[PDB]
Parts: C-alpha cells; structure tokens; sequence
C-alpha cells in the first residue's frame, strides 16, 4: 500500500562507493556481479567542468518491464513496489534481463536472477535499507513515498531538481536522483559520443 | 542461507580499515564476519561507514592471507621468497635470539621499529621504547602528516591530530588546498563535508586536478602545483593590508603578528598569480569571500602534506589564515579536541619516553645525552619527530650509526617508503628482518621471519583514544577468534617482551586483565565497556570555554602567528618564504601526482575482492589534450616511467580532462608485486616505486613525494588472471 | 564512463541461446509445414510431424541444457502460471501443445485433422515467439520492430530449408519466396534503426551482417547450394541479431 | 494540455496519400512480378509489364495530382538531385526507372535479361520505399521497424492478389504464403509497440485493425474470395497504419 | 560560422503569446498554421502548483531529422544551423512533417511545407527575431552559441537548468528551455493522467 522509493541526491554523492560495498557484505552478493555499482562521468572543460557520481540500481521501476516478460511469475511486483525474484520459480532465462532497461540484474551463480531487493529482508524488519544505513554523505533516502514524513518524500519535495534513468521508457523508475549537478541533467553517454 | 537469518553474534567492534578506527558494529555468524556497521554513540561512525569500512572484513576471510609463523630459509636470500613453517614459539625465540645478538654488538638502538595500525602502540610506541631504540617509525608521520603536525606545533601548542578538529557543521566557507575529500574517504570527514554542503557552506577547492572535492566546489582554483604557498601568502597579504582580519582575534590570542604583515608585504595577488596561475582577481575575491565570513570560513588544513618538501611552510601560512580569520577555537573551523582521560597501565617508566611536538628546545635540547643513542635521523630536519624514511640510511651506510635489524609491524616497506630500491638494500644488509602482518605482500616476503597477526575482527586491541570535542575512548572484541596460526599483537609484543626480559613492562599475562586494570580507572568494568563500545567523555572545544576558566590552549604563552623561538634563533629562517618555486617537470613528463580512491585504503586493500571489484586498477589521468598530442586514447595503458628511469607495469590511461596538462595522477597503492596476494599481484601502476626521490623537509621529517615526474610510454594491455575468478576461491578457515 | 562495480551489463543470451533461437526457428517452421501437410492431406504429413516433434523436443532439451537453472528443476512453473504477456511464456507452451498436438497426431489417435488446426495454431505461435522475445524489450535499440517479423520469416526460411534438402518438391519455391522477404527486410533492418543502432550493428557485427545476407543471395542459384545458403543465411541473421542486440545503448 | 495557437500536429498524409500507399504497393509488386515472369522467360511477362508500367503511371500520376505543389511543377527537383538518404527520393528513382526499364522491355528495346534484372532492382526499391518513408520517422511510434517489413509483403500481397484475379496460375499459392507472413506480421505488430502507441492504434483503429485481420484470412478459404480479400486486407492495412500512424503523442 | 541559437527563461515566460503573434504578423503566417505557438499545462496539486508556459516551435535542430527525408534538397540545414526552406525545391510531400518531431512544420497554402525561419530575413540583415524582439518578460535570447557574449551564450551560462524537447530523438535542439518550472522538468503529455 505505500510506494518504495529510494531518492539520491546527486549533489552530495562523492560516490565513495560504501552503498555498493555495504550492499555486496549484507547480501553477499556474489563476486562479479552487482546489486548497486556507481557510475562517474565528467562533464567538460574546464571553467564548466561537472563531474556526475552516480549510483545506480534496480530502480524498482512502478511500471517495471522486467515483470511482464516473466514466463515463470518469479519476476513479481510486490504490493508497496518492490519488484523481487523469487528463485523458486526463476527459470533463469533472462528474459527479466532483457527486458530491463538498466542492468540492474544478474544471473545468480545459484542459477537465478537477482538485483537490487530495496533490502526486503530489513523492510519487514523495519529497518532501512544497507545502502542507506551505510551512507557518508546522507544523500540517500528512503521511505515511502506517499507517507509525506517519509525520508524520501521530504527530499524529493527539497529537491530543486528530480531525474530519473531513460523517462522516456515506460518504466516510473522509483529510485530518484535529487539535485543532478550538470544543468542538462543526468548525464547520457550519446550526450558525450 | 544468507548470513542474516542465520547465527549473528555482535560485538563492538573498531575498524582496520584505516587509521581513522572508526567504531563499528561487527555481525559475525560462526567464524565469520559477514557485515560490519558505524553505530551512533560512535562520534566517529555515527551509524554511517565507509566503503573500506565495510569491506574490510575480507582480509580475514581472504585465502592468501598469512596463516603460521614463517622463518626465512637458512642460506636463502631475502628476496627470494623461502621460508619454512615455524611454530610460533621457534619464531618468537629466533627473533628474540638475533636481537639479542645485535643488542649485545651493536646496541639495541640498532634495531629499527617501523609500524602502522592500531597494534602500532606495541611495535612502534611502546616496545621499542622498552628496550631502549630510538629508531621506531610509522609512516603517518614523515610521509604524511608531519609538516603540519610541526606547524601546528609551532603555531598553537597544539597537534592537529588524527580526528582533524575542524568544526565543519558550522563552517560557511570552506576552502581545501589539497584534501581530496570523498577521494579520501575517511568516514567522520566525508559525513561532516557532506552535512557542511547541505547546510549551504560554500567550498574552494585548490588543487591542480578537478577532483571529487573540486566537484562539489562553488569554486575551483587549478593551482600550479608546488605553489599553494604563494597563494596563501597573497591571502594573507589580502587579509592584512585590505584589513579584513580579525582584529580582536589576532590582538588576544595572538602573538607576533606584526612581523606577518611586513613578511608578507609583496605578497601580492598579482605576485601570487605569476607563480600560481589562479587569476589576482580570484585570489583576491577569495581572501575576500573567507573574510566576509569570518570566524566561520576554514582552511581545514589536509593531512597527506608531504608535496615538494617546503612543507611546514605551507601549513605554517595555511594556519596564519585559519588564524587571521580567528577562526581558531570557534564554531565555524576549528574546534579545541582535548584527549580523554584513560589511564595508562601502571608500569615502571621506559627507558626512551618522547615528546612528540611541544617544544622550545624540539630536536637538538631534547634527544641528546638522557636514555643513550640518539634517533638516527636526529640531524636531518629540525623537527624531533622520526622521519621513517631517514632511518632506512644507517641501514646501509651504516653511518650515524649501524641499524641491523628491523621490525616492520603493519608497515608497506615498499609501497609507503619512498625509494624501494634503497629500501631493499637496507633490507638485505640487515642482520634481523622481522614483518608482523596479516596478508603477503612483498614487503613481508623479505623478511627473516614473518608474523601473522591477528586481523582486527580476531583480536583485542588496547583502547583508542581520539582527541575530540567530544572525547571518547574505542574498545575492539574480538567477533572470533583468530583463525589458523595467528595471533593478536598485544600477545606477540608481550613474548617478544618476555624473551628479551623487559618482562616488568609486561606485567599483565592477559589483555582482558590489561584492559580491565585501566577500565578501572574511569569506574568501569571490561565487560561494561563491552557493552558500549565508545565511553564519550566531555571535553572543551571553544575558546570561551578556556577563557571562562582562565586558561588558553596553545605552545609558549598564545598562538605564535609566523614564530616559534628556537628555529628563528638557530637554524633557520622563520617564515613561510619558501614560496620557493618548484622544479618543474622536464620536456615530455608530467608532475606525477597520486591521491586515494575511496574504495581503498592505501596498498593494503588491493587483494580484497570485495573491495578490488569496485576498483579493479588505477587508472593515469592526464589531460585529454595531452593525450591526444601523446596519442593515446580511452582504451590504452602505458608504462610510467619516472625520471629515474624505473618503469611502472601497465596503468590504463585516463584522458578525461579535470588536470592540468603540467600533471598526471594515479592512486596510491596499486603495482603489488606479490604472487601471493593474488588478486593484487600485477594490477596498475605503483605510484611508490615511480617515487624513486623526495625532497626532504629541514623542519618537518617530510618526505616531500610530489616532486617527481613521469612520462608515459604506450603499453600492451595487461594479460591478467580474471578477478572474479580469483575472488571465487572459497575461505577455507582450515 | 567510470564505475566503481559495474552494471551488469554482461550479455545474458549467449552463443546457446543463439543456438536455441535458430533452433525454434527450425522447430516451429517445420511444426508449420507439417500441420499444413496435414491439413493438406500430403502423405508426408507423418514425416514432417514427426521431425518437428524431433526438432521441438531437441530445443525444450537445448532450452533447459543451456539453463542454469535446470538442476534446479524450476521450469514446470513455466506450466504452472499464466503469463500472457511473456514471449517466452507462450513458446513454452506453444511449443508444448504443440509437441502434445504432435503426438496426437503421430500416433494418430485422439483426433486428426482439427488437430492439425491446433498444430497450426501452435505452430504460429511457436514461429512468433522468438522475434517478440526480443522486440519486446523496448530498451534494446536493435531489437526493434522488425524482430517480429524478420523471426517468423527466417524461421520459415529454415524450416523450407530443410524441407529442401530432405527433397520435399514443394519446399524449393517457398523456401526462395520467403527467403526473398526474409533477405530483404534483413537489408531494410539497418535502415530502421537509429543512426548509433545501427552504427552499433555495423561495427560489432555486418560484415557477418552482410556477409549472411550476400549468403542467403544463395537461395536462388542451383540446388543443394540453394537450401544450405538460405539456411545458413536464415541462422547467421537469427544467432547474430541476438547476440548483437544485447545492447542497451546511449 | 491548453495552447495559444496551435502546433502543427495535424495529418499530413491524407486519404489521399493512403491510396497512394496502397498503389505504390501494387505498381512495385507487379513490377516485380514482371520482372521475375521476364526472368523465368515465362510469357505472361509481357503484359505483367504493362501493368507495372500502369500502376506506376497511375502511382506517379496521383502523387502528382496530390501534391500541394501539383501546379507549381517542382518534382523535377526529385530527379535533379541525389537524397539518398530519403526514402521518397528512392522511391521516386525506382518507380521512375523502374518504369523506363519496364518501358524498354515492352518495346523490346536497349536489352533484356539485362532489364529484366534491373525492374528486379527497381521494383525492389519500389516496394521497400514506403515501409521506410514510414519507418525512418522515429518519432512517431506506430511506424516502427516492423513498417518495413510489413509494406514490402503487404504490397506484395496486393501484387498478386490482382495476379490471382487476373487468373494467373502461379500467384494463388504464393499470394497465400506472402498473405500468411504479412497477416502474422501484422498481427504482431500491436504487440510490438510500446503500450500507449498500442493503445492509440487500438484506440484509433483496430476494430479496422482487426478486421483487416480477418479479412485477409479469407485468402485461405474460398478460391476466388482468396485475392479480393487478401487485397483488401493488404490495403486496408497499408492505409491504416498510414493514416493512423501520424501521431508523435507523448 | 556562428551556431544559432535560442533560449527561452521559462521561469519568466507567462504564455502571452506575443511572440507567437509577432511571428505570426512578421511572417505573414496564414491563418491555419503556426510556426510558433505557446502551451501551457499545469503540474499538480494545491501546494506543489507549477504551471509552464512554453513557446514551441522549429527548435532548428542541430541533427535535424526533417532534412536527410527530403526527397528534392527543399529542406536544408545551414552553415550557422538554420533549418530552412528553398520553397523553389519543395513538393510539399510532408516528408519533412512526418519526420519533425515537433509538430514545427506545416503546408503553406501557397503549396510548399513552411515552419519557423529563425527569421531568417530579420537575421541576414542584421535583425534579431520578431518573437524576440516583442517579448515583454525578456525571457527569449538568441544569438550564436559559439560567442560567448551572445545574449543566449549568456542566458544558458546562466540558467539554473537547461532543458531540451524529446531529447532522446537525437535531433540536437538549438531552443533552449531554461529555468523549467517543473522540477521534474519539460512537462510531458505522458507524464498526465
Ligand atoms: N608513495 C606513497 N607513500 C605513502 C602514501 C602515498 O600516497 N604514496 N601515503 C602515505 C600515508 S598518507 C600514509 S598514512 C602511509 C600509510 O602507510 P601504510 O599503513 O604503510 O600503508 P599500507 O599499504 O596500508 O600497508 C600497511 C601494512 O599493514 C598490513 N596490515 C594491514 N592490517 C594489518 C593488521 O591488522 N596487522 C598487521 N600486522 N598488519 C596489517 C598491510 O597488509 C600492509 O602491509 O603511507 C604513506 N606512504
Ligand atoms: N579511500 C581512502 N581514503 C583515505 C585513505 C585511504 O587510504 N583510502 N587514506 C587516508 C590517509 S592516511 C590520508 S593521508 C588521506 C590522504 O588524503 P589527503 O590528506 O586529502 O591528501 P592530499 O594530498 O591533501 O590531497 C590529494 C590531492 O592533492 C592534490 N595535489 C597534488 N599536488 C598539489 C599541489 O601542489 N597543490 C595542491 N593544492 N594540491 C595538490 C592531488 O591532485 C590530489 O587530488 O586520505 C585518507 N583517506
Ligand atoms: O512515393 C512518393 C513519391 C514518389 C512522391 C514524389 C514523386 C513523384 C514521382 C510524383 C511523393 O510526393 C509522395 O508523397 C506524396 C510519395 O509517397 C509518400
Ligand atoms: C529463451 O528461450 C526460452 C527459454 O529460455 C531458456 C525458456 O526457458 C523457455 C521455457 C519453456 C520450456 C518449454 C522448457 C522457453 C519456451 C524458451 O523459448
Ligand atoms: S553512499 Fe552516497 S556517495 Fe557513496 S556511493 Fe552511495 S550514493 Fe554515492
Ligand atoms: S530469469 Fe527468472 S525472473 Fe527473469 S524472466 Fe526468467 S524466470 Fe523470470
Ligand atoms: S530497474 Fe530494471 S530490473 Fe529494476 S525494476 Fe526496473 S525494469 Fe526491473
Ligand atoms: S537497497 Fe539493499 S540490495 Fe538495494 S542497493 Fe541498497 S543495500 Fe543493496
Ligand atoms: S574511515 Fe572508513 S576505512 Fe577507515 S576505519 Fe573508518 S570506516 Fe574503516
Ligand atoms: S512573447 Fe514572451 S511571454 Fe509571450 S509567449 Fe513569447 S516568450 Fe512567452
Ligand atoms: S515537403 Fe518539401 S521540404 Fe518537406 S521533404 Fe517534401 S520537398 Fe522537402
Ligand atoms: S525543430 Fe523541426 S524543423 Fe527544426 S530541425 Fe527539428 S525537426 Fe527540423
Ligand atoms: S524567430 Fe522567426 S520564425 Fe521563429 S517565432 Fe520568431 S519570427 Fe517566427
Ligand atoms: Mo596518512
């Protein structure tokens, strides 16, 4: 009934990178392969150079192609917009990854497809995810969104800008980049070559 | 199956990652410690960690790590990497046997402590002072921190310290010459940065490479490299001859000041950008913008300060600002961190006690004839603080006077001590080599008998005391207990102090019974303290919570602005001159430059594959337009060879443009040659083995390491085992 | 440009799902050619039936050998949920119908020829699949519309091809109609997609591109040349849009 | 949602153009007809011909009489100039030359295998044209890449339906097979596009849509039903997606 | 040699349409079309109620798609980045309307396709537009991209944000949306209802 989501205000991320690393130790996550990995790209010349850290993630997309393209059902999107795999059902054939405008996921080395998990397994604890937990510079959020006392809500409404990867797709990305630090906002690659 | 529903113990714990020993949280499950965590209540963690932080639990759990004892096989060379497993017993004798051997021939002076860590208070502090060797090092010091310490010595009474006191929730203009902020990733500082930029401070960074610090600068000054001095000094030229400093400030707790103003007095924007190349109108509006906010605008002065090796110059005239903003002991820059009070445990004074700072009378009337031989770099700078890197001569010329034997406790010999090769000479010509750490790495390798210690996670740790507004104290438990043949270093300190009879200053059998006797002092149990972590104490950080009480802070009687008595009376000149143009770069070199990438904490990360697979390599930033006259592109390595001549192992190359074209830059810490930490082993380019000179500093120990150049030959890309693979290699805890 | 980790990026369709998609190509063509035989009434229609029953069943055992969750046995989910919206979901059981459907029809009870109706029907769904499969992931630039029609086309071009080769009369003509609507919308492809698509396309494959596109120019010289070059055309386009398309692009 | 003024989002392509889509299709796939019927040296080439040469005029003659600028007489322009990249523009050198080409074939005149292989060429520009002068406007969503693909079987489709009316022998069983592949295209179209762009075409057409779908399945039936409704359905699909793909919609 | 240029301040752009007018009489526009014309949608609720107000027309697209469909050379891209007509070459086809993905192009009734000029004629002597020329707010710039003193150079070193219609067509717009109003950005129809 709420709507995860996860806001990260690029003016403060330095991309240390301690999410991705707090991330990799508490999922154990496997080696290779990332649940949250953090992208750096220069904007240029110099008395205009911006340098975008970035880190990125499964989105947990509200419209999230991924689940659709399931044959099996173990790409599910949860009631509060967590999209999750069950690996009991994941026939591991990709399609999720396919599908997946961001490459938030991966093939488990235990024959399943995994991705960022907005750390299920702490939400029903009642605890916010490792990311957020771990992180420095207090740029990431989260909550829900529609509880206005909600970490995310209030910095998305402290925002003075709010992107998101590839809008254009259909997917309502639910993981939010606050203040974008190049005016052009977040930072393409055909936007360099 | 996942470590968190599944068997958790949690203990405080503190970090390794670093020396900022962050207090943590460590969750093991079995023998394992699977995630650790900051905690609140911790000032320096506050519930966040870094990304060091929380990979640094893998050095336990990686499989190349050391394991047992290790004596050098007899008749092998150093270099070569025999060795023979010991018992830990054999190996405490051995070591025992030939520093006796040297005691009794040469005096146990010749026996040199290098160390680093929190174990560093046994084998560089404490243990050698014990049996009398002067010679004890840690590289934080004359290859890091040291021209500021003596600044700030010199300039209040004061140490900057480890936890820098710069009062950063209330700062409004902050300005970084050098300090890679979120490049260096030291935790506290990065939450203090971040919450600084979030509370609106505005922040100038100067430094010649548009860094991650310079990326969240309002403004961004692309210094000539070598000549941040010139351009404090036309700030503090700005400062005094607009008057925009604070008069009181200067008046009250000031002394000597009126010898700053004439220094300076050609000091000049437009002086300042001939050599700078910061524009006389930035300068100006700079001093200008700090002084607009004055007691609130800081120069947060960085820690690595061992450039060019004017050094304390540079800190000097950077703490004249900080002063002339009176910023010093207010909120807004700097606050006053006073120790916390734990008592040592009672033991019978050691034959060497130093003083690390506070002088008047600093190297030449306070090291003399008192314990017995002097620090062997003793004439080399004026500071009394031992220049690790000036104690590895007597090695091989044996000349103040003969260093055999060596201990290198948590030290990289070849990777933090400039000049490898005369490093590994002094090594071979040694009659006692001993390395105490935990993976294999080079360095190690070399020795005569190795010593696995004790990973953080596995041992206690006698407690850390921070310096802070708040002072508190850490306790580490360990979350398991040791695996293989390791042990923690306060038991390998403790025989190795038994053998050579300086039993009375180990007068305790256990560190739960260490701990307990000086827990005892603040009415506090180990079991208490085990249950808390951090006991924060009190503390006074603002002057007028000195004043109220009748007292100020400093050295000598207030903070002495461009003094201190005994340098000026004899040897040498007392200010911050030394502008004093650097060498620049021959034709078709750059400046080589290094820093720190976030993810790792010097060379020592480098085999840890949770932290190797953020970053994999280093990579050469040099300026897109340099790279393109070389012609080099995205997808390319090259060889670094310094002016020397010395070649470091294929390095991608990073044209991406946030550089000059004057300089070059790398991260500190990659180029392992060590087959045996196998995933570090040949990745990028080693910034230690291009830094092949230094200029020393005559105040400070400073080993002034950005002073060397280096120039890029094209290169194959590297034929690499795969990482992934290598980080597959399950822990067998054996 | 810099990452600290990486986005899992990584192809995730290999060499043997290329195999799998030239495969299904072949098993729903030829699961067509059958059902047609049948509702025919071609006395081949038990040599086709049972062919495309080998031909499917080598794909359901190639589609779970390259899974890397088949010690896992998970795919009866793939049975046991309805997933309209999933290509792969109805090529499971288009391809599972139509093996039943095949069986039925081999062993010739149950039913006849209202089966060859549900073989058809099956068949179209088999030969459909794999091309939206692909078409359906809207962020792969080069898997864009045309995937679903350049898939069913090309299956057909490798089920006629076979048909060819194992001297069925009927299958030449067909094989070089479709095989000239496959080879000319794999040249019109390129031309569809945006300027660094396709430039992507070019570099990373083409050649291989044209090269399989001047091959499939086979179809319409000689004999015994003519079916091999149209099927190795039809199966180069098939493997290489697949592995070409994993691609994500800015 | 309000404006002053107003963009100019209206349609551009009129009924009119829609026709000339259905034509075009027709000219182009009998001039392929033509020429592969003067490849296999078969008889009928002759007047196949003189219809490609026919639909061609009567294409050209109503892009003419349908063009704003019909009087301003400005087409030569189309032929002074080399715009390859523009779909148009290679449709206009295709039907043109392929009309002199087939112009020379029907007076036996300047060669003629020679000629023959050059209407191939050109009537294979001719029927690749359209699905590409749709297609290549990435911004309007219906007109994807399968656009290519559905225009060239779709006007071949229309060329042999009218074939298969003009009781061309051979022509019933390929009309069938090309009728089979563009209606299996064309009902994995929608299922190509991205939701909202689905939504409008099924909002704005479909039950056409759809009905076209059907229809065209009579071309599988009845023996003379089969190419009024393969016809039928073949326009009645180019000029839908014609008209109703001129959206940019967000 | 110069890259033309316009950027429009959104922030102080209020929808009079008086540029749209000033065109319209300027280059005696005929009455069904438009080369310029504003839109305004609103974005949200009670306390969170932006409306933008935006002028939209040829953006004079640096890799304009309108020009490679053209059949004869009608349309063209200039060596200062105009995009423009020769009517003499125009069949008015609609191939340069079907491509444009901004509805910027229309028939004129004299039988040639016609579409915002960048007040060409106003330019060649001299001239800056007539949009910008009548614009009570000030809120439109033009000039050439490359000079730094230009008066849109200087509007886009100095907006806040910079946004640009569907970028993710490639075509390169040479308009200039500063300042959006919308944190989220340029409003779309797709992110309505
Ligand atoms: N060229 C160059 N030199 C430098 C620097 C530079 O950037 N460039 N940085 C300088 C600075 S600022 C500093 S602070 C120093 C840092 O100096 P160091 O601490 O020397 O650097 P590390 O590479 O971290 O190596 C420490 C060693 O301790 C081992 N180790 C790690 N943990 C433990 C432990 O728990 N116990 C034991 N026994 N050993 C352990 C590691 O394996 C490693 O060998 O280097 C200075 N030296
Ligand atoms: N991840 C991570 N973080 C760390 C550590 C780690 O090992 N890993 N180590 C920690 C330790 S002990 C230390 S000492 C610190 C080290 O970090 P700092 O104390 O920040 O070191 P600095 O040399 O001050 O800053 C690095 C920057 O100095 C710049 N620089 C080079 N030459 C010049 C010059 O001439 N003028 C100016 N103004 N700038 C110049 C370089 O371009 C570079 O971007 O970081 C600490 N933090
Ligand atoms: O195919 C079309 C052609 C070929 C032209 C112009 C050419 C001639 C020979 C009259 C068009 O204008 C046009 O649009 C009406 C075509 O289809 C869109
Ligand atoms: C990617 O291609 C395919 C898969 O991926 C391996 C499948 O799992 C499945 C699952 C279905 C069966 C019948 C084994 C199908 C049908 C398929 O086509
Ligand atoms: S903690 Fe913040 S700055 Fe660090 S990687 Fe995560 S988002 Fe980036
Ligand atoms: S890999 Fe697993 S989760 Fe992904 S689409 Fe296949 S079955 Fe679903
Ligand atoms: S970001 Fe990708 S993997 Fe994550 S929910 Fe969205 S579509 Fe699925
Ligand atoms: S929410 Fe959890 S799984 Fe996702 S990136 Fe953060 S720590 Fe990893
Ligand atoms: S600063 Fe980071 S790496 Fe160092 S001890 Fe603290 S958490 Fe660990
Ligand atoms: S004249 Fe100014 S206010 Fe009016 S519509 Fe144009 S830009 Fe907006
Ligand atoms: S309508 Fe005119 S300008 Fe547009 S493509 Fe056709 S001829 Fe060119
Ligand atoms: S705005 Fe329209 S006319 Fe201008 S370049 Fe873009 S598509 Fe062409
Ligand atoms: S620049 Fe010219 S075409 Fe554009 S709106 Fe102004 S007057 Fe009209
Ligand atoms: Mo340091």
């Amino acid at each position: 009934m709420p709507r995860y989501a996860m806001a990260i205000d690029l003016s403060l991320c330095v991309g240390c990178a301690a999410c991705a690393v707090a991330c990799k130790m508490e999922n154990e996550v496997p080696p290779g392969v990332f649940n949250l990995w953090i992208r750096e790209r220069e904007v240029g010349e110099y008395p205009n150079l911006v340098v975008e850290f970035r880190p990125e993630q499964c989105l947990h997309c509200e419209n999230p192609p991924c689940v659709p393209v399931c044959p099996t059902g173990a790409s599910y999107q949860t009631k509060d917009g967590l999209v999750l795999v069950d690996p009991k059902k994941c026939i591991a054939c990709g399609a999720c990854i396919a599908a997946c405008p961001y490459d938030a996921r991966y093939l488990h080395p235990a024959g399943y497809v995994s991705k960022c998990t907005f750390c299920a397994h702490r939400l029903e604890k009642g605890k916010v995810p490792a990311c957020v937990e771990t992180c420095p510079t207090y740029c990431r959020t989260f909550g829900d969104l529609e509880d206005p006392e909600s970490p995310v809500a209030k910095a998305l409404k402290a925002a003075e800008r709010v992107d998101v990867l590839r809008p254009e797709q259909g997917t309502r990305p639910k993981l939010f980049y606050l203040n974008a630090p190049s005016k052009k906002g977040l930072t393409r690659e055909s936007e360099v070559h | 199956a996942p470590w968190y529903a599944q068997e958790v113990k949690s203990v405080y714990q503190i970090c390794e990652g670093c020396f900022w020993r962050c207090g943590i949280v460590a969750h093991a499950v079995g023998n394992r410690v699977y995630k650790v965590e900051g905690y609140e209540a911790n000032p320096k963690s506050r519930g966040r960690l870094c990304p060091r932080g929380q990979g640094a639990p893998q050095t336990t759990y990686d499989p190349d790590r050391l394991k047992r004892p290790l004596i050098r096989v007899e008749g092998s060379q150093r270099g070569e990497g025999k060795y023979r497993v010991a018992t830990w017993e054999e190996a405490l004798d051995h070591i025992a046997k030939k520093m006796l051997e040297i005691r009794e021939k040469y005096g146990p002076e010749a026996i040199a402590f290098f160390g680093h860590g929190t174990g560093d208070y046994w084998f560089v502090d404490f243990l050698p002072a014990a049996w009398g060797s002067p010679n004890a090092a840690k590289p934080s010091v004359s290859l890091c921190t040291a021209p500021r310490e003596v600044a700030s010595q010199w300039v209040f009474g004061r140490p900057i310290g480890g936890h820098e006191p710069i009062d950063w929730e209330n700062a409004r203009y902050i300005v970084l010459i050098g300090h890679h902020i979120g490049e260096d990733t030291h935790n506290t500082q990065l939450q203090d940065f971040a919450l600084a930029l979030k509370n609106g401070a505005k922040v100038v960074v100067v430094d010649p490479r548009f860094s991650t610090a310079a990326a969240k600068a309002h403004r961004w000054l692309p210094i000539k490299p070598g000549t941040d001095t010139a351009l404090l000094l036309a700030w503090i030229h700005v400062l005094i001859y607009e008057d925009l400093y604070d008069k009181e400030y200067v008046a009250k707790y000031t002394v000597g000041f009126e010898e700053l103003k004439a220094h300076v007095k050609d000091f000049t924007p437009e002086w300042a950008e001939k050599h700078t190349e910061i524009p006389a109108q930035v300068i100006r509006e700079v001093a200008r913008e700090m002084a607009a906010h004055k007691p609130r605008a800081v120069l947060p002065p960085t820690r690595h300060n061992v450039w060019y090796g004017d050094d304390t110059y540079r800190v000097m005239a950077l703490l004249y600002v900080n002063v002339l903003l009176g910023n010093y002991g207010r909120p807004g820059g700097f606050y006053i961190a006073q120790s916390p009070y734990l008592e040592k445990y009672p033991l019978p004074p050691l034959p060497l006690e130093p003083a690390a700072g506070g002088c008047s009378g600093p190297s030449g009337g306070d090291h003399e004839p008192e314990g017995f031989k002097p620090r062997a770099d003793k004439g080399k700078f004026f500071a009394r603080s031992t220049a690790i890197q000036e104690l590895i001569e007597p090695m091989i010329t044996g000349e103040p006077y003969p260093i055999k034997g060596l201990f290198a406790y948590g030290i990289n010999l070849f990777h933090s001590i400039p000049n490898v090769p005369r490093t590994k000479e002094a090594l071979k010509n040694l009659d006692l080599y001993v390395a105490i750490d935990v993976l294999p790495q080079e360095h190690v390798m070399w020795a005569d008998v190795i010593l696995p210690e004790a990973t953080y996670l596995e041992r206690y740790d006698d407690f850390v005391l921070v310096a802070h507004k708040t002072p508190f104290i850490q306790l580490r438990t360990p979350a398991h207990e040791p695996l293989f043949d390791t042990k923690p270093g306060w038991w390998i300190a403790r025989e190795l102090g038994l053998r050579l009879g300086l039993e009375q200053y180990f007068p305790w059998k256990t560190i739960e019974e260490y701990l307990e006797t000086r827990l005892q002092s603040l009415g506090l149990d180990l079991e208490t303290m085990k249950g808390m972590g951090t006991l924060v104490q009190r503390g006074k950080p603002w002057l007028e919570d000195w004043e109220k009480e009748g007292r100020l802070p400093f050295g000598t009687a207030s903070g002495k602005i461009e003094l201190y008595c005994q340098r000026f009376k004899e040897a040498g000149h007392q200010p911050l001159p030394v502008f004093t143009p650097p060498e620049e770069p021959p034709e078709g070199f750059y400046r080589l430059l290094y820093g720190r990438s976030p993810v790792h904490t010097f060379a020592r990360t480098q085999n840890n594959w949770v932290l190797m697979e953020m970053d994999p390599e280093n990579e050469v930033w040099i300026h897109k337009e340099e790279a393109k006259r070389l012609g080099l592109k995205e997808g390319d390595y090259v060889m670094l060879v310094n002016q020397d001549g010395v070649k470091e192992g294929p390095v991608r190359v990073k044209p991406t443009a946030r550089i000059r074209k004057d300089c070059v830059y790398i991260v500190h810490g990659f180029g392992h040659k060590a087959p045996l930490m196998r995933l570090a082993h040949g990745r990028g380019a080693s910034d230690n083995y291009l830094q092949t000179r230094y200029k020393l500093d005559p105040i400070s120990g400073g080993a002034g390491l950005r002073v060397n150049f280096v120039r890029l030959e094209k290169a194959e890309r590297p034929r690499l085992p795969s990482l992934t693979g290598l980080a597959k290699r399950p822990f067998d805890e054996r | 440009a810099e990452f600290y980790g990486l986005p899992n990026a990584q192809e995730f369709w290999h060499w043997t799902n290329a195999l799998h998609f030239v495969l299904v190509g072949l098993a729903g063509g030829v699961a067509l050619l059958a059902a047609l035989l049948h509702l025919k009434g071609d006395a081949e229609a038990r040599r086709y039936t049972l062919y495309a029953l080998m031909l499917i069943a080598l794909d359901l055992f190639i589609l779970w050998a390259e899974s890397p969750a088949r010690f896992r046995f998970t795919h009866i989910w793939l049975f046991l949920s309805f997933h309209p919206t999933s290509p792969i979901w109805w090529g499971a059981w288009g391809l599972g119908l139509g093996f039943l459907t095949g069986g039925l029809l081999y062993l010739g009870k149950g039913s006849q020829r209202a089966l060859a109706w549900a073989l058809l029907v099956f068949s179209l769904v088999a030969l459909s699949y794999p091309g939206l499969a692909l078409a359906v992931n809207l962020n792969r630039p080069l898997w864009n519309g045309l995937m679903a029609g350049l898939f069913p086309l090309t299956a057909l071009v490798l089920a006629l091809g076979l048909a060819a080769l194992l001297k069925s009369p009927w299958a030449l003509f067909p094989l070089r109609v479709l095989a000239g609507a496959s080879l000319l919308l794999a040249l019109l492809y390129p031309l569809t997609l945006p300027p660094e698509a396709r430039g992507h396309l070019l570099e990373e494959a083409g050649f291989w591109y044209g090269l399989f596109l001047l091959l499939g120019l086979g179809t319409f010289w000689q004999e015994r040349l003519a079916p091999w070059a149209g099927l190795l055309a039809a199966a180069g386009l098939r493997a290489l849009l697949v592995l070409a398309g994993q691609w994500q692009g800015l």
